[PDB]
């Protein structure tokens, strides 16, 4: 029910995707469910990846694949954490190159005929930053004055490292394993 | 047609016109509810586009045009006058089905509700008609609904026509709804339009349904029954008294009620006559009965003030006379003995009188029927007899409620149902012609 | 045993009723999931509650209070049009606020209560309110301003918290420019003031910002002033009033506290 | 039951009652009709008392023509019999009414020309006797809201009259006033001339002055003898008798003569002004009629009556106060019972539309609109909507959301708004706070507790309308918050108890209708925090008995709920959960 | 233009002074006989001060020429009350109000 209504709210008519906490949350939780993340014997190993599939298998046998792919659609090329939070939930599906979850993402798009998906993914990219070096010599002339650091980092040099690396890492996943027929779709 | 060209040379495609006012109403269907959700959005989202494509095309002001030129003809009479007969049978349905047209391009989409803002004056100057008036509400509901700037420009006097719509129209809960949407918008109030809406219809108290509480109020009569009829054994003057042993001005946030007289019935059926069995009623309100209750003489709901020897409510030890004569119409009361300066005169005859007392909560009474049930305080006044003399010489004198149904449980409750008229009431001798 | 607890009791309930039966309402399954987090997420209440949460002396009590009314009588005028009763009482308000005491001894109350951004959205409101027919309640524009700049000029925190609507109030930064007497009460002296004598501000200020003022400064130099020659003014080609405005955001912009910033 | 007929008629809400249900109808499985009815079941009889209903479109004796006014030709309503002379048609005097009246001045005075047709108050209505309906037989003029006689031979002699003659104090009568409830003229009698009406069908014109009071008849161009004197705000409907002797029997003509007003100029208040005959939608022919129903009252008066002695006569006493709502309709001069709308759709429709109006003009804050409308929703009405157990579902929920809107939405809305800030002062109050309240770590109650951080305070303005002062405006109308708390309390508790055993007779009619509104109340006056201690603890315990007991039965939380009922507990769960993290906040800061 | 009606007698001594209270229950209705007002309804006595102009001139005249414990009909004409204006939603223009006052008690 919990997956129905976020699938139902993401192919609601709207002109922009909406923060929604309750689903920046719960995606969260789903996400750290599904990965639950001295050499292992090979029996350890494989009750790992037994154990991975089942909790794949909880989301994705209850539509978490049709929904991640309605959200990014939804999206319309707009970075955000309800972006972002879905593209985590659906590397969360898709660790270990999940044949099962691959198959009901290109099924499901190719039976919809969603345009909305890949301009979204295409909009993201271009959304997506790189290096600044005019803000890193601001930040550097900023911090040899003598103020305070507001964040430690430098957010504002690389804006978003890890929703680049998240986005990139989602299609790498959906490609995984020789799957020819994504391959070609995409 | 207008510039009076021939009827015939006129090419008229009323046909063909019902047919795509039709088709297009099909076309801007608004998705059903009961399909599923995916069905329903792309349902949704070609509607919109098709919205779009036609107010960008103009197509709004196409059918601004032909409403506008279809209502210089007053009525289908005299479109059929004026064009064929044929049209003019049309007429109200195209005017229907060009209103729907216009509700169904401009419901939901914002931006048409924003552009139709300039022709809204336009829209409500012909809300009076008879032939316009139910689309042209439905077309003002969309657009107050779906956009502000529509708020922004209504102003007084548009309010004031569509108050006055519900005057002139009667009560129409549609015309209600259009004012709650003139008040509130997407959670924005505007505290002008409440104002004057508040202003406008509220004062008045004469189009919406007022609701007030009112205590329940009871009457309790004697068995007797005078009447006067021609050759008939019944004396024509009567009299009995009435004193409150206690009686609470206020119970309730209301007054107590508490009115003594007399009353009669409808005919010859024991029923009393003219008024409701229950209810807020009592003695006077009807036109068939007869009441006093210290500073007011009631009768059909008019009440008006009789002088008296210090005039004063019904208090707590007040004797009250009550005088009934038949041979010349006239109920008088007396009150604490001296004469109240009124009386009642002239009333119908062709019944049967009996004394009653109508009360609500918070009162002790006492019947003083004269003889052994009660006795007069004071002495009656010449040639009138006690209200006890009347009754029948078998029966036995008792005070009950004037209506049939009373206080009880329900499954031992007595349903009556019509009685048989009491014509034995009145003796008169039939002679046996010989 | 029974749950003992409220937070058991509702996990409890709410997972009895989703599968108990399928629920048709999505405002019913919402606040159900969002309860159900709730619960779970018992740490997340206090880390949202906590920087909501001031405290103060006793003897600040009174003017608290007072400071409170005020900023609910604000808060509330949201919820309705904007009209001339309503000019009344947005700007009591802020003129009450401003003498209270409390306004400048707590500006970390202040801002943590977010009255610059009730009074933001509010001149936003009036300002999206009819733009080519002139703006209309131009004192609630000044008056929003005004109570903005002294916000900003209260503590070097609360004019960071400024900034970060500079975009907006570059949008609309010609609101009031051609009126005299509100120099000092528009949206561009309130960007000004969110970066006046600020190098960490001065220095995160970005270039699209820049180009934004430059364009309007050149329509200002290239076409006339509209509501002058509307009152008569000799049509010259160019916007002088409405240039000098321009020019002092960005005479602000480039220099701070005595040098320049090259940047 | 026919005439002097008895009888009794059991529903069976106490089985006991049922005489042979046992001997037959217990083992065949029949239920008894009230087996799962808390409150008795209403019953409705014929009304015996006839009034005046709208001309049905689908009678098979009286069509209604409306007849649109020319140029020439004033708007004309038409009476005619489509089954004259067929089999089954009736011939009986039928009684015809206007739906609105003319109402008189309450204080009375002591080519056309314009200025006369603006400053008279003389309206004119006539009618039109088509030739072949007898004269003699029809009855022109104007009737009051009292006329509730049928009979099928009316004479004039025949109408109820009385005259109150009020005299000085020797006794001689300064003044008699002659009352009755009808006003009408015969045109059998009007004819005088004789053969003027087998030409053209006669036409009585009644002019009515407001101003004055004066009733007097027009024929064919002569005024009659026959006037008619009225007291003042008589409500005067225009109302024809006739009995049928002809397919077309009259019609009624809505236009003017020289120097006299059209009858919708008097009608209507916005056509005050407007010499042009109208015939508006809202006018429209009514008939006495048969066909109604009365609601028997659930309760009635206890009155006991005992002869206490020969001497003291018999005693009347009644003690215990009854009170009923009433709803008036304003065009009618008719008032009924507010439950018998349970019945009648349209009236609650428009009422509910009205009631929702009503919200909404005093919606946000609009303190000048609340007291305003406290004038017409009243205090007591309030509470008796509030608690009565037979009124109809829609205008239940319309009083609740009123009552909120008018008394307690501001308050419930400024302590929502602040409700996210936690300004706690440093007092010893604030330091003596603890998470918990003993050395065991139990949980106390949500909400009871000792609370520092600063609220937003309550102020009340007292409704009056004889005060001059416009400072009353600001802060909502004051309300009993006591009385309502034991009240709403009361009906929780006894709604908890009735809905466990889902009897087939919720208040309302459905599980919605009476929880609804009912907790949406509760929750509002939670969120006022009006609600202190002993009344919290009472209140949660019906929330959850066994999790909430202080150191089988069913809360609310367990009862199979239909969904909104689900979703207003939801909110409530969330507010007490509000309470927690409020006292978390304040015990930290106490530590702090 | 007020006249009072008595509807129960009062003492007939103490009457309302300058400088007091009257505490009062009302009931206000208009001429045709529809309700506005009732401080009874509210439950809850009203209190006015004589001579400083806090209520309607018909209503002061009345109760000044009330006495204590007197129940009297208080008839307003227009000019005494509310004036042509109204009372914005409750009175209309030009009407004329009728009150059911009660003095209870003079403080």
């Amino acid at each position: 029910q919990l997956i129905l209504l976020f699938s139902r709210t993401a192919l609601t008519e709207k002109c922009k995707l909406e923060e929604d906490f309750l689903y920046m949350a719960y995606a969260d939780i789903m996400a750290k469910s599904c990965h639950d993340e001295e050499v292992k014997s090979f029996e350890e190993k494989e009750m790992e990846k037994q154990k991975l599939l089942y909790q794949q298998a909880r989301l994705h046998d209850r539509g978490a694949a049709e929904m991640v792919l309605q959200t990014i659609s939804a999206s319309k090329g707009e970075t955000g954490p309800m972006v972002a939070a879905t593209l985590k939930l659906g590397i969360a599906i898709l660790n270990g190159g999940n044949s099962t979850v691959q198959q009901k993402m290109l099924d499901y798009l190719k039976e919809k005929k969603d345009v909305g998906f890949f301009q979204s993914l295409a909009g993201l990219m271009q959304s997506c930053s790189v290096l600044d070096l005019n803000a890193f010599e601001r930040q550097n002339k900023a911090e040899g004055l003598g103020m305070v650091t507001e964040e430690g980092s430098g957010e504002k040099v690389l804006q978003d490292d890890e929703f680049t690396c998240d986005l990139f890492r989602f299609l790498q996943l959906l490609c995984e394993g020789h799957n020819s027929d994504f391959q070609n779709y995409l | 047609l207008s510039k009076k060209a021939k009827a015939s040379t006129v090419d008229l495609p009323i046909e063909s016109v019902s047919l795509s006012l039709q088709d297009l109403i099909g076309y801007f269907h608004p998705p059903d509810e009961h399909l599923e959700h995916e069905d329903k959005q792309n349902r949704l989202r070609a509607l919109k586009n098709r919205q779009n494509l036609f107010q960008e095309e103009g197509m709004i002001n196409l059918v601004l045009e032909c409403i506008d030129r279809l209502h210089v003809y007053s009525s289908a009479a005299h479109f059929a006058d004026v064009a064929g007969r044929e049209a003019g049978e049309s007429w109200k349905s195209i005017l229907n089905s060009l209103y729907e047209l216009l509700a169904a391009l401009i419901r939901g989409n914002r931006k048409n509700c924003a552009q139709f803002s300039g022709s809204l004056d336009w829209l409500i100057s012909r809300l009076e008609r008879l032939e316009a008036s139910s689309g042209i509400l439905e077309v003002l509901h969309c657009v107050l609904v779906e956009s502000p700037e529509a708020l922004n420009i209504i102003k007084e006097g548009h309010i004031k026509s569509i108050i006055s719509l519900l005057d002139k129209h009667g009560r129409n809960h549609k015309v209600l709804d259009v004012l709650c949407s003139l008040c509130v918008c997407h959670g924005v109030a505007v505290r002008s339009n409440q104002h004057l809406i508040c202003d406008n219809l509220l004062p008045g108290r004469d189009l919406l349904l007022q609701t007030r509480l009112v205590n329940h109020v009871s009457s309790m009569r004697p068995n007797i029954f005078l009447g006067v009829s021609e050759g008939s054994a019944q004396y024509k003057k009567w009299y009995y008294e009435l004193m409150v042993d206690h009686t609470e001005p206020f119970v309730t946030a209301e007054a107590t009620h508490l009115r003594v007289g007399w009353a009669s019935t409808e005919g010859y059926s024991p029923y009393p006559g003219g008024g409701e069995e229950w209810g807020g009623n009592g003695v006077g309100d009807d036109l068939f009965s007869y009441g006093f209750d210290g500073l007011h003489l009631w009768s059909g709901c008019i009440a008006r003030t009789v002088s008296s020897p210090n005039q004063h409510l019904l208090r707590t030890d007040d004797v009250i006379s009550c005088c009934l004569d038949l041979s010349a119409p006239s109920i008088s009361f007396r009150i604490n003995g001296q004469p109240v300066q009124g009386m009642f005169e002239n009333f119908n005859i062709d019944g049967l009188f009996f004394p009653v007392v109508s009360f609500s909560a918070g009162i002790k009474v006492r019947f003083l029927l004269g003889g052994r049930h009660g006795e007069f305080k004071f002495l009656p006044p010449p040639g009138y007899a006690p209200c006890y003399e009347a009754v029948l010489p078998k029966e036995k004198l008792k005070v009950e409620h004037s209506r049939e149904y009373k206080q009880e449980r329900t499954y031992t409750r007595d349903l009556l149902g019509p009685t048989v008229s009491l014509t034995q009431a009145a003796f008169t001798p039939i002679p046996v012609d010989t | 045993k029974k749950s003992s607890t409220l937070q058991q009791l509702i996990s409890e309930t709410m997972v009895r009723w989703a599968q108990e039966s399928v629920i048709e309402d999505p405002e019913l399954v919402r606040a159900m999931f969002v309860l159900l987090h709730r619960q779970y997420d018992g740490i997340g209440g206090l880390v949202r509650a906590l920087p909501k949460t001031y405290t103060i002396n006793g003897v600040s009590v009174e003017d608290t209070i007072n400071l409170l009314a005020s900023l609910g009588q604000i808060r509330s005028l949201l919820s309705v049009r904007m009209g001339k009763e309503e000019e009344k009482l947005m700007i009591r308000g802020l003129g009450d606020i401003m003498n209270n005491k409390v306004f400048y001894q707590h500006p970390n109350l202040m801002r943590a209560l977010g009255m610059h951004e009730t009074v933001m959205e509010v001149m936003v409101n009036v300002l999206g309110g009819g733009e080519s027919k002139e703006i209309t309640f131009p004192k609630m524009v000044a008056n929003c301003c005004r109570f903005l700049c002294y916000f900003c000029r209260i503590s070097r925190q609360n004019q960071k918290a400024m900034f970060d609507h500079l975009s907006y109030l570059l949008e609309n930064s010609s609101v009031g420019l051609a009126s005299p007497a509100m120099r000092g009460s528009t949206p561009l002296d309130v960007a000004a003031a969110s970066v006046m004598d600020n190098n960490e501000l001065a220095l995160a200020l970005r270039e699209p910002d820049l180009e934004k003022v430059v364009r309007y400064l050149a329509g200002c130099g290239l076409q006339s002033c509209q509501m002058l020659v509307s009152k008569g003014y000799p049509d010259i080609g160019w916007n002088p009033v409405e240039g000098e405005r321009y020019l002092d955001f960005l005479r602000f912009a480039v220099f701070c506290n005595g040098e320049s910033v090259e940047e | 039951l026919g005439v002097a007929q008895v009888g009794r008629m059991n529903f069976g809400k106490d089985v006991s009652t049922l005489k042979y249900f046992t001997i037959c109808g217990l083992q065949e499985g029949y239920e008894p009709f009230a087996v799962n009815t808390n409150r008795d079941i209403t019953m409705w009889l014929s009304k015996r008392l006839p009034q005046f209903l709208q001309v049905p479109s689908n009678h098979e004796h009286i069509e209604v023509t409306r007849i649109d006014g020319t140029i020439d030709s004033s708007p004309c309503l038409k009476v005619t019999q489509k089954s004259f002379g067929s089999q089954n048609s009736n011939t009986d005097i039928m009684f015809y009414r206007l739906s609105m009246p003319i109402e008189c001045a309450e204080v009375f005075s002591k080519r056309d020309d314009y200025d006369f047709l603006m400053q008279t108050s003389t309206y004119y209505y006539s009618v039109r006797i088509f030739p072949g309906q007898e004269p003699a037989n029809v009855w022109v003029g104007w009737i009051t809201s009292d006329f509730h006689q049928y009979d099928t031979g009316f004479d004039l002699d025949r109408v109820r009259t009385v005259t109150v003659t009020l005299g000085d104090e020797k006794g001689k009568v300064h003044e008699s006033i002659k009352r009755s409830n009808c006003y009408m003229v015969c045109a059998g009698e009007s004819m005088s001339p004789g053969q003027g009406r087998n030409n053209n069908g006669l036409e009585i014109g009644c002019v009515v002055d407001a101003a004055s009071g004066l009733l007097t008849f027009i024929a064919n161009g002569k005024e009659l003898s026959t006037y008619y004197q009225v007291e003042p705000s008589t409500k005067l409907f225009p109302a024809v008798f006739a009995q049928a002797t002809s397919p077309n029997v009259f019609q009624f003509e809505l236009g003017r003569i020289k120097n006299v007003m059209p009858l919708s100029a008097g009608l209507f208040k916005s056509e005050h002004k407007n010499p042009v005959p109208q015939c508006p939608p809202r006018l429209h022919v009514q008939f006495l009629s048969h066909v109604l129903w009365s609601r028997m009252p659930n309760q009635f008066l206890k009155v006991d009556v005992s002869r206490i002695s020969e001497r003291q006569g018999w005693l009347v006493q009644c003690l215990d106060p009854l009170q009923f709502m009433s709803l008036h309709i304003p065009e009618e001069n008719r008032s009924v019972d507010i439950l018998e709308l349970t019945e009648q759709e349209e009236l609650l429709k428009f009422h509910y539309h009205t009631l929702r109006l009503y919200s909404a003009v005093c919606a946000l804050g609009n303190h000048r609109v609340a007291h305003a409308l406290c004038s017409h929703v009243d205090e007591p009405q309030l509470l008796y909507a509030i608690e009565n157990k037979y009124m109809p579902g829609l205008l239940r929920a319309g009083y609740y959301d009123l009552l909120i809107d008018i008394h307690l939405s501001s308050y419930a809305t400024a302590r929502l708004m602040m409700n996210n800030e936690y300004i706690v002062p440093m007092t010893e109050e604030t330091k003596s706070i603890t998470l918990f309240p003993d050395e065991n770590k139990k949980h106390g109650l949500p909400g009871i507790g000792l609370s520092t951080s600063l609220r937003p305070r309550m102020q009340f303005s007292s409704p009056s309308f004889v005060s001059i002062s416009n400072e009353c405006y600001q802060y909502s109308p004051e309300f009993p918050l006591d009385i309502l708390k034991s009240k709403t309390i009361q009906m929780l508790t006894e709604a908890v108890k009735e809905g466990s055993l889902h009897a087939r007779d919720p208040v309302g009619g459905t599980t919605e209708f009476l929880f609804v509104p009912l907790i949406k109340l509760f929750y509002t006056l939670l969120i006022m925090g009006i609600f202190h201690n002993e009344d919290l603890k009472h209140i949660l315990q019906l929330i959850e008995p066994s999790v909430f007991k202080e150191a089988p039965k069913e809360g609310l939380l367990q009862m199979k709920l239909p969904e909104p009922v689900k979703l207003q507990m939801c909110l409530l769960l969330q507010y007490l959960c509000d309470c927690q993290v409020r006292h978390r906040i304040e015990a930290i800061v106490a530590f702090s | 233009g007020v006249e009072i009606e008595t509807i129960s007698p009062g003492d007939g001594r103490t009457f309302p002074k300058k400088g007091q209270t009257c505490v009062v229950h009302y009931t206000g209705m208009l001429q045709n006989g529809k309700k506005f007002d009732s401080s009874r309804d509210r439950n809850k006595p009203f209190k006015f001060r004589i001579g400083k102009q806090e209520v309607i001139k018909g209503f002061e005249e009345g109760a000044a020429q009330m006495s204590l414990g007197q129940r009297a009909k208080l008839t307003c004409t227009p000019d005494v009350a509310y004036g042509a204006t109204g009372h914005p939603g409750v009175i209309p223009p030009n009407a004329t109000l009728i009150f059911d006052v009660e003095l209870l008690n003079l403080e």
